[PDB]
C-alpha cells in the first residue's frame, strides 16, 4: 500500500504547479483525501480536502480561489493544482487518505512529501 | 456505575481551574475573571459534537465521558443546584446553517443538555455576528455585550463556541458604605494607585496557608446571602511574592482544604471594590491541555455533529463580568492593597463558579 | 526548646526502601512547611522533598523521579519521607527542616547508606 507524490519544484511568485499522488494497494475514491503542507517554522496544516461523503472539495482560507484538488478514478491519482503561488506557499506538500466520510485525524495513509519552493 | 453529583462537580472544577492556570500564566500582570465551571460545562457540550481522536483529547483532559450513564443527568442536576438575579450564564454552539447535520443529533443534544445547537449563516457575517451577540446579551440580562468582536468571524467560519457569565453576589454581612475610603493599591511593578476600598470589622473565617517553599498567605472567606456561595480571598503575606506562586499550584481540592482549616477570627478587612470584565480566547489554554485537533481544519473530528462536510472550531471564547460592592440593603488588620486571588465557590458541591486575579482594581 | 529529631535511616541494598521520620516540637508545626534535604561528604545540601502545611502540595528534587513521597501528620507534629527504589546515588545524611519564612529550623540528620 503506497502513496507517492510528485510534480514538486521551483517556481516564481504568480506561477503554477501541479502536484500528483499515485496510489497502489487501494482505491482513492473510496477514501476521503487531503493535501497538507508544512512550511519552515510552522506546523503541518490542512490545505485541501475531498470528502468521500459526496465528493465535495474544501480548501483552507489561505488557498481558496487559487488551489484546486481533484481525483482521477481511472488513474488512481489525486492532484493539487496550485495557481497564483506566493512565497508563503513554500512547503513540503503531503497527500493523505483516510477511511471516513470527511477529512479528519487520524489518517490511514500518508505520502513521503514533495518540496515546493516559491521564490 | 453510580456516582453522586459531587463526583462530576470536582472533575468539572478541577479541569476548569487547570484552564485558568493556563490563562493566568499567559496574562501575568493583567486582571482576569474566569469561570472554571463555565468552561467545563461548555466543553462537555463539545464532547457530544466531536468524534474519534478529537473526542478522546477532550475526555482525557476533562477526566470523564459525557456519554456515560449518570453524567448528563448529574451535570443537569449540578446546574440546577448552582442556579438568582446576581448570577446568569449562557452556553452556546453555533454551526453553519445549511450544513447537513447527523440524523437525530439535535434532539439528542437537546435531551442531554436541554438546549439547542444554534444554526446561523456565517456567510452574512455581520448578521451572524449580531445574532450570536444578541443571544449572549439577552441570556445574561443585558450584561455581556459584543462577546464576538468585529473580525472574530468571517465568510468561511463554520463553527463557534461561546460561554458567558455575569456575577454580582451580595455578601451576607455588608461593608458599611461610610467606611469606604480611597487608599493606595500597590501594583506588581512597584507603582501605586489610589482606589476606593471597602472596610468591615467582623469575625471572618480565616486560615493561613504556607507553600512548600515556606512563603505564606492570608485566606479569608466572605459568605454570600443564601449561605451556600462564598468568595475566598487570598494573597501572599509578603508584598514581594508574586501572585503566580499561588495560582500555579491551585486546584479545586486545595480550596476545600483551605476551608477545612478555617476558624472565625475578629478582623478589620479592607478590600478594594472592583468591577472586572474579561474575554478569554480559550484556544491556547485548551491546546496546552492536549485539545489541539478541534481547532485544526481537516484534522478535527466533528463526525457526531456532521458526517457530510469537514468542520473545525473557528472560535472558542468565554466572556465574564464580576462586580464586588458594599452589598448593603434597606482590632487587627487585613488589607488587600496588593494583587490578590479570588474564588467564588459553591460550598456544598465544592464547585468553582469563578476565579480571578485582581492586579489593578 | 525547638527540636527536630530524624529517625528511620540505615543500610540497604540497591532497590531497597526506607521510611524516614522526624518528630518536631517547640513551635507551631501546623503553620510551617516541612522539607527534606540530603547531603553526602563533599557536596551542598540538596532539596529532596517539600510539603505545604495543609492541602498536601508537594515539590521534589529532580533525581527523586516519583520514588520518594513526603507526607505529614500535624496532630502528631511529625513529617515522613517514604523512599523506594534506592540507589547508591541516594547515599547521604537526610535532614528534616521546618520553614515559615524567614524562620528556618534544622534537625540533626539521619544516615542513609546504599551499598
Amino acid at each position: 500500500v503506497q502513496l507517492v507524490e510528485s510534480g514538486g519544484g521551483l517556481v516564481q511568485a504568480g506561477g503554477s504547479l501541479r502536484l500528483s499522488c499515485a496510489a497502489s494497494g487501494f482505491t482513492f475514491d473510496d477514501y476521503s483525501i487531503a493535501w497538507f503542507r508544512q512550511a519552515p517554522g510552522k506546523e503541518r496544516e490542512g490545505v485541501s480536502c475531498i470528502s468521500s461523503s459526496d465528493g465535495s472539495a474544501y480548501y483552507a482560507d489561505s488557498v481558496k480561489g487559487r488551489f484546486t484538488i481533484s481525483s482521477d478514478n481511472a488513474k488512481n491519482t489525486v492532484y493539487l493544482q496550485m495557481n497564483s503561488l506566493k512565497p508563503e506557499d513554500t512547503a513540503v506538500y503531503y497527500c493523505a487518505a483516510v477511511w471516513a466520510r470527511v477529512c479528519r485525524n487520524p489518517y490511514d495513509y500518508w505520502g513521503q512529501g514533495t518540496q515546493v519552493t516559491v521564490s | 456505575v453510580h456516582h453522586p453529583p459531587s463526583y462530576v462537580a470536582h472533575l468539572a472544577s478541577d479541569f476548569g481551574v487547570r484552564v485558568f492556570q493556563q490563562v493566568a500564566q499567559a496574562s501575568k500582570d493583567r486582571n482576569v475573571v474566569f469561570s472554571p465551571y463555565g468552561v467545563a460545562s461548555v466543553l462537555a457540550m463539545l464532547q457530544l459534537t466531536t468524534g474519534g481522536e478529537t473526542q478522546q483529547q477532550i475526555q482525557a483532559a476533562m477526566g470523564f465521558k459525557i456519554d456515560d450513564k449518570g453524567m448528563a443527568p448529574a451535570l443537569r442536576h449540578l446546574y440546577k443546584e448552582l442556579m438568582k438575579d446576581e448570577i446568569s450564564t449562557t452556553d452556546a454552539i453555533f454551526v453553519q446553517r445549511d450544513l447537513k447535520l447527523v440524523q437525530g443529533f439535535m434532539p439528542h443534544f437537546f435531551r442531554l443538555f436541554r438546549s439547542t445547537v444554534k444554526q446561523v449563516d456565517f456567510s452574512e457575517v455581520e448578521r451572524a455576528r449580531f445574532i450570536i451577540n444578541d443571544w449572549v446579551k439577552t441570556h445574561t440580562k443585558g450584561m455581556i455585550s459584543n462577546l464576538l468582536g468585529k473580525g472574530a468571524v468571517d465568510q468561511l467560519t463554520r463553527l463557534v463556541l461561546v460561554n458567558a457569565l455575569y456575577f454580582n453576589g451580595q455578601f451576607k454581612t455588608p461593608f458599611p458604605d461610610s467606611s469606604t475610603h480611597r487608599r493606595l493599591f500597590h501594583k506588581s511593578d512597584g507603582s501605586t494607585v489610589s482606589v476606593p476600598m471597602m472596610a468591615q470589622t467582623n469575625k471572618f473565617n480565616y486560615t493561613e496557608f504556607t507553600t512548600p517553599d515556606g512563603h505564606y498567605y492570608d485566606i479569608l472567606e466572605l459568605p454570600y446571602h443564601g449561605d451556600t456561595l462564598s468568595m475566598f480571598i487570598a494573597a501572599p503575606y509578603e508584598k514581594e511574592v508574586p501572585l503566580s506562586a499561588l495560582t500555579n499550584i491551585l486546584s479545586a481540592q486545595l480550596i476545600s482544604h483551605w476551608k477545612g482549616n478555617m476558624t472565625r477570627l475578629p478582623r478589620l478587612l479592607v478590600l478594594p471594590k472592583f468591577s472586572l470584565e474579561t474575554e478569554v480566547d480559550l484556544r491556547k489554554p485548551l491546546e496546552n491541555l492536549g485539545m489541539t485537533d478541534m481547532f485544526r481544519q481537516f484534522q478535527a473530528d466533528f463526525t457526531s455533529l456532521s458526517d457530510q462536510e469537514p468542520l473545525h472550531v473557528a472560535q472558542a471564547l468565554q466572556k465574564v463580568k464580576i462586580e464586588v460592592n458594599e452589598s448593603g440593603t434597606v482590632p487587627e488588620e487585613i488589607i488587600m492593597d496588593r494583587p490578590f486571588l479570588f474564588v467564588v465557590r459553591h460550598n456544598p458541591t465544592g464547585t468553582v463558579l469563578f476565579m480571578g486575579q485582581v492586579m489593578e482594581p | 526548646q525547638v527540636q527536630l529529631v530524624e529517625s528511620g535511616g540505615g543500610l540497604v541494598q540497591p532497590g531497597g526502601r526506607l521510611r524516614l521520620s522526624c518528630a518536631a516540637s517547640g513551635f507551631t508545626f501546623r503553620t510551617y512547611a516541612m522539607q527534606w534535604y540530603r547531603q553526602s561528604p563533599g557536596t551542598e545540601r540538596e532539596l529532596v522533598a517539600a510539603i505545604s502545611n495543609i492541602g498536601g502540595v508537594t515539590d521534589y528534587g529532580d533525581s527523586v523521579k516519583g520514588r520518594f513521597t513526603i507526607s505529614r501528620d500535624n496532630a502528631k507534629t511529625t513529617v515522613y519521607l517514604e523512599m523506594n527504589s534506592l540507589k547508591p546515588e541516594d547515599t547521604a545524611t537526610y535532614y528534616c527542616s521546618a520553614v515559615r519564612l524567614p524562620q528556618r529550623y534544622w534537625g540533626r540528620g539521619t544516615q542513609v547508606t546504599v551499598s
